[PDB]
Order: structure tokens, then C-alpha cells, then sequence
């Protein structure tokens, strides 16, 4: 495995250059939303975005050197958290809203459009707001982005393996926080909060999963296959 | 997990 | 707060006499168990450990210097979350069981009585072998409960993440006397750390559950139990 | 409003 063999800068290179673009929303959506016209939209992006995530997960260092069958597991496990990390990213520079495209920045407010939505939104803006508080960095991100991808459904070769890439990935993590200035202390301490917003991350992406399985059966969400798929794998 | 098995292939 | 001057070494002490006792569930040699058996055995002791549980974080370094909204919020996100890592912990020297009490140990089969509870069991079970093999220790263990009571409603706060930080310092002091080098430390603090997002996960798809137990009616939940199952 | 957790709280 040449991952396991990275130093800490190639790492973060690698993960830097596997970034996924950012993707539009369908142009000129009238406005307001009803429910089925934005969840139209929000599952319009979402289904784009996974064919992105796919090819994005191929690239993370070790993802390859698993088997089809665990590489579909951890995409299924995981692929709403790392919806979710990507949206706080976007948001964070926009107080009080979700920058769910360039051309789609929402409020709290329209969440209320669909029911249920807004109790989700909140938590997402919640987490947004933490991530700013913390100075985020672009290099922190796309680690934890890749934790994500690894540790959601790792739960015994391949798990030796896998358990040996989030270790180096957690140097990288310390690397970056070394060059930063920080501390002994101070490293640990943000490493630990860093990891910590990962459980709210899990919490998030559990509830929009109970949440978008309640959607379904009101046939208020379109028949996007990828996401459909994805949606039954749980 | 048929089209994501696909995705993943290709 | 007092919590934020004690050192690493008091605030293990504090956490290790906090720890709440072993309780034993009701008596009863008759096996197997039906679904109502079994579930009312279950809800009997959980409504039991939550009254020690209350009790237990009043004692936790910073719990008390909360108010009684924040106190209230934090146990009632964490609850299932806390009685679960209990769980895990105790059935360590059982590898392959569950150790609900002394007098309670089931296994997986067992978890098959009640719909929808095996694959509550397997995951139980998975992060018990997962703590097995990463020989985690009892100090280690207290501080892991504690950041799950502070940091599960955290987002739903400066003193509570001071405290955080606090525990951070804790667990790697714990490492670094236990001679692991710099490297191992901040590695293994990560690992320790990524185990909660999947007690976690456990706890939501718990509770799912419980909620479906509940509108099926398989057996009357106690009033405490209820309480805190409604504040979801 | 009325909670056996504020009770047992305080
Ligand atoms: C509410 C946003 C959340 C995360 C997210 C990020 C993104 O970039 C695009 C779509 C989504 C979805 C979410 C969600 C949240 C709750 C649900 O019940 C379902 C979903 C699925 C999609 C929207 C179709
Ligand atoms: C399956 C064990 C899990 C955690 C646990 C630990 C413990 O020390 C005592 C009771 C429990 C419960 C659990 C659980 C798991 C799934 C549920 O739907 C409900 C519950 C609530 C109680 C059993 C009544
Ligand atoms: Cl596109």
C-alpha cells in the first residue's frame, strides 16, 4: 500500500488534489418553495454529488487497496455524513444559513417548508457556527472528511489495514496543528474536539436518514435511483 | 447496492 | 468552576468514586425468556441504573455548575448512549456476552427473543471486542463516560467545552504515565475517540427501536424510562 | 413542567 507509505504533506496533497467539485443547484427554481419543489432540488443535488463522492472515496490513500464489498459498505454507512461535513464546510463563512450551492444559500426559515426539515437544519447550522468558532482549516477538513469515509462503518485484515490508515491520518491531523504553533497541549485538545464533532456529525446524519425514509413514503421525494439505493441501504 | 456496486467498477 | 483547577490525577479520582455500583437484575431461573420476559427484565433494570445514573453525573468534575435546563438537556441526549458504554465496559472479561447484570448475561442468540434486537446486540457486542483488544483501562473508561455525558447535547457551552478540555488532558496524562510515546498517545486518543461516534450511532438506532417497542406495546415502560425515551 | 429527572436532580 503506497498509502501507508505517505508523509504527512504528501497525505494532505493527495487528499487536497481528490477534492470533489462544487456542483449547482437546477437554475431559477421558483420561489417559495412547496415541500415536493425543494426536496425536488435538494435530491436533484444530492444525486449528482454521490457520483462525485464515489470517485472522490477512490482516491482517498487505502480506499483502493479494499474489496468491492467493503468499499460499497463504507460508501453506503457513510455517504450522509460526508453530505452533511461538506455543507457545514460551504456554510461556514455564512452565518445563519446553508450554502447548499452557489446559486442556493438557505435559511433556517425556508426549512420550514417541508416538515421536519428545520429540526435538521438547525443542528446543521449549529455545526457550522462550531466549525467557525474553531478556525476550521481546508487541510483539517478533508481529513476529517476521510475519518468519515474509514471509521463509520469499519464496525480482520482489512480492518487492520484500514485502522492503520486513520492512524496516519490522525498524524497528519497533529502535523498540521504542529506547524500551526500550537502546543503539545493544544494539539491533543483539538484533536479531541475535531473527532467530538464527528459523533454530532453521526447523530445529524442518522436523523436525516429516519427522516428521509419519512419523506419516501409520502412519495414526496423524486425517484432518483443512486439516492433511492443508497436511502435501502440502511 | 446495484448502481453504486457499478460506480464503483467502473 | 472547581472542576477546571483540579489536576489530572484528582479528576481520575473523582471520576473512579463517582462510579456508580453494579446493580443485579430481578431474580428468575426460568429459561428461555419470551419477548415480554425478557424486555420487562430489561426495562426493569434500566429504569433502576438511571436512578444511579442521575446520581452519578451530580458527581461528575462541572455537572453540578450547570444549570438545572443544561443538566436536564445533557442527560436526557446522553442517557441510552452512558447505559450503553456501562454495558460494554462490564461485559469486557465476557467476550462474546453482554453482561446486563451479574445474574444477566446474554448472548447473541438470546437477542433474537425480542424483534430488532439482534442487531442492537451485534453492534454491542462488536465495540465490547473492540475496547477488548485495544486493552482499554478503567480510568481510561470514566473518562470516556464523562465526555459522553458533556459533549452528546453540547450542540442542541464554553464552561462545558473547558471541561472537555479538561478530560482531553486527562486521558493523555493516563497514556503518557502508562509509558506510551508521543505518537502512541495522540494515536490512540483518536482511536478512543471514534468509538463514541459509534455508540452513538448505536444509541440512535436504540432509541428508534425502544420507540417501536413502546407503540407496539410489548410491555408497560416505567415512568422514568418513558421520560427520558419522550425527550426524543 | 413536571419531570421525575428535575426531582431527582435536585
Ligand atoms: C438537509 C441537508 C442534508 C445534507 C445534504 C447535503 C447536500 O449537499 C445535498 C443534500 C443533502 C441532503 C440532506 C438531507 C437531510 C434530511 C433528509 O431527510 C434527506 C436529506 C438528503 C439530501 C437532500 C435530498
Ligand atoms: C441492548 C442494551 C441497551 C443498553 C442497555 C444497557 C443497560 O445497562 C441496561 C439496559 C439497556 C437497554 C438497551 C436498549 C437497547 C434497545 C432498546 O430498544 C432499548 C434499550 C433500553 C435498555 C433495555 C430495556
Ligand atoms: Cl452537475
Amino acid at each position: 500500500s503506497l498509502a501507508l507509505s505517505l508523509t504527512a504533506d504528501q497525505m494532505v496533497s493527495a487528499l487536497l488534489d481528490a477534492e470533489p467539485p462544487i456542483l449547482y443547484s437546477e437554475y431559477d427554481p421558483t420561489r417559495p418553495f412547496s415541500e415536493a419543489s425543494m426536496m425536488g432540488l435538494l435530491t436533484n443535488l444530492a444525486d449528482r454529488e454521490l457520483v462525485h463522492m464515489i470517485n472522490w472515496a477512490k482516491r482517498v490513500p487505502g480506499f483502493v487497496d479494499l474489496t468491492l464489498h467493503d468499499q460499497v459498505h463504507l460508501l453506503e454507512c457513510a455517504w450522509l455524513e460526508i453530505l452533511m461535513i461538506g455543507l457545514v464546510w460551504r456554510s461556514m463563512e455564512h452565518p445563519g444559513k446553508l450554502l447548499f450551492a452557489p446559486n442556493l444559500l438557505l435559511d433556517r426559515n425556508q426549512g420550514k417548508c417541508v416538515e421536519g426539515m428545520v429540526e435538521i437544519f438547525d443542528m446543521l447550522l449549529a455545526t457550522s457556527s462550531r466549525f467557525r468558532m474553531m478556525n476550521l482549516q481546508g487541510e483539517e477538513f478533508v481529513c476529517l472528511k476521510s475519518i468519515i469515509l474509514l471509521n463509520s462503518g469499519v464496525y480482520l485484515e482489512e480492518k487492520d489495514h484500514i485502522h492503520r490508515v486513520l492512524d496516519k491520518i490522525t498524524d497528519t491531523l497533529i502535523h498540521l496543528m504542529a506547524k500551526a504553533g500550537l502546543t503539545l497541549q493544544q494539539q491533543h485538545q483539538r484533536l479531541a474536539q475535531l473527532l467530538l464533532i464527528l459523533s454530532h456529525i453521526r447523530h445529524m446524519s442518522n436523523k436525516g436518514m429516519e427522516h428521509l425514509y419519512s419523506m419516501k413514503c409520502k412519495n414526496v421525494v423524486p425517484l432518483y435511483d443512486l439516492l433511492l439505493e443508497m436511502l435501502d441501504a440502511h | 447496492h446495484k448502481i453504486l456496486h457499478r460506480l464503483l467498477q467502473d
